[PDB]
């Protein structure tokens, strides 16, 4: 359990533009969900909890201010909007949720977005204004099997909102089943771990990786605890939180602890230059296993 | 603008903090305590029907105290199927389902594993013909 001494540094101001303020807005929000889930607010003083919900508040609004009339994110209001932020907006606000009040048709409204805009025939998410800072971004960084990647975020951005906007946004399963089709066909393909992994979980909200491909993802995993490539010890750390909630959500707990262990054996505690998506990832990966820890 | 009253209070659990008024729209979740699991929908939002007040659309879950030994059966919709949910059922596990062709869905779509072995909070929702 990664101690809330060694994490105070994670509550911080969230400042800039449409994605600063989301850099600054990630650590803050997944660390606050932590401390909650791991009851560790008595350790770490129960005051400065309201104090930072105020923060992920002001980051909160502070976004809003760089939502445009589509109802999507790009880093400035000039500039075109982005498929991948607009997701990673609605993925980090699903969670914030917990915390914060949130207005949902600011999220809705993002989900619609995306999926009439931004998703193709076929059933993948198109990006047409790659955000600028890249390193915010984690594993998609990469290029190679883009299309999956980041069909693969989206979805699970659209699962992690799906209950929030199901009412609002009328395409919205219709989305979801397009895309876990696309991620199906080729997840046999796959050739990184790290797509491996986030498809996986992806396919594992919808009870689609099972038979051939639940092998596929559970034998890519180096020592069966990881889920690894050649490029960074980040990348890695993220992939593999996506694979342990996909092994949450598949229930395989006989699988699981020898996973966790590595995680937690990282010493790890977020924050970083391309920390975002692994520091999101690795903490709301480790909370969904403290509430399901049997 | 139009707007909601405060919404149920979840005894062993948490809500999001919001401030008043609470405009119409607006989402909060609730959690459950460490040991204790949520039962029902988490999310609630404040909508309106008669485009005058505001009032929010699901009931408030309730948390139930974590039982280890507890399993539901396997539940079956006549004239739908499951599609998310995976067993075994355990406690604080739901599932969704969805009518087949041919079938309107009169009821709530997901059921929790209540620690009495039952699933609840609603009863299982109902598929009728066309």
């Amino acid at each position: 359990m990664l101690d809330a001494e060694r994490l105070k540094h994670l509550i911080v101001t969230p400042s800039g533009a449409g994605e600063q303020n989301m850099i600054g807005m990630t650590p803050t929000v997944i660390a606050v969900h932590y401390l909650d889930e791991t009851e560790q607010w008595e350790k770490f003083g129960l005051e400065k909890r309201q104090g930072a919900l105020e923060l992920i508040k002001k980051g909160y609004t502070q976004q809003l201010a760089f939502r445009q009339p589509s109802s999507a994110f790009a880093a400035f209001v000039k500039r075109a909007p982005s498929t991948w932020l607009t997701a990673y907006v609605v993925k980090v606000f699903s969670l914030a949720v917990n915390l914060i009040a949130i207005d949902s048709q600011v999220l809705c409204g993002a989900v619609k977005w995306l999926i009439l805009e931004k998703q193709k025939p076929d059933g993948v998410f198109q990006e047409d204004a790659p955000v600028i800072h890249q390193e915010m971004i984690g594993g998609l960084r990469n290029n190679n099997e883009k299309d999956m990647a980041l069909t693969a975020f989206v979805l699970i951005s659209l699962q992690e909102a799906k209950d929030i906007c199901e009412e609002q946004v009328n395409s919205l399963p219709g989305s979801i089943t397009k895309a876990g089709d696309f991620l199906e066909a080729n997840y046999m393909n796959l050739q990184r771990s790290y797509t491996v992994a986030i498809a996986g979980y992806a396919l594992a909200q919808m009870g689609r990786l099972k038979g051939p491909l639940l092998n596929k993802f559970l034998t890519t995993a180096k020592d069966k605890n990881r889920w690894e490539d050649p490029g960074k010890q980040l990348y890695n750390v993220e992939a593999t939180s996506y694979a342990l909630l996909a092994l949450l959500q598949l229930k395989d707990f006989d699988f699981v602890p020898p996973v966790v262990r590595w995680l937690n054996e990282q010493r790890y505690y977020g924050g970083g230059y391309g920390s975002t998506q692994a520091t999101f990832m690795v903490f709301q990966a480790l909370a969904q296993y403290q509430k399901d820890a049997p | 603008g139009i707007s909601c009253g405060s919404p149920p209070p979840i005894l062993n659990g948490r809500i999001s903090y919001y401030s008043t008024p609470i405009a119409v729209g607006t989402v909060i979740r609730y959690s459950c305590s460490g040991t204790f699991r949520l039962i029902g929908e988490k999310s609630l939002l404040c909508i309106t029907k008669d485009k005058v007040d505001g009032t929010w659309d699901k009931p408030a879950p309730k948390c139930e105290y974590f039982n280890k030994y507890s399993s539901c059966p396997e539940p079956i919709v006549p004239g739908g199927y499951k599609i998310r949910g995976s067993t075994p059922y355990r406690h604080g596990d739901s599932v969704t389902f969805a009518c087949k062709t041919n079938f309107s869905m009169n009821g709530n779509k997901s059921v929790w594993c209540q620690a009495n072995n039952m699933w609840g909070p609603t009863r299982l929702p109902t598929c009728v013909s066309v």
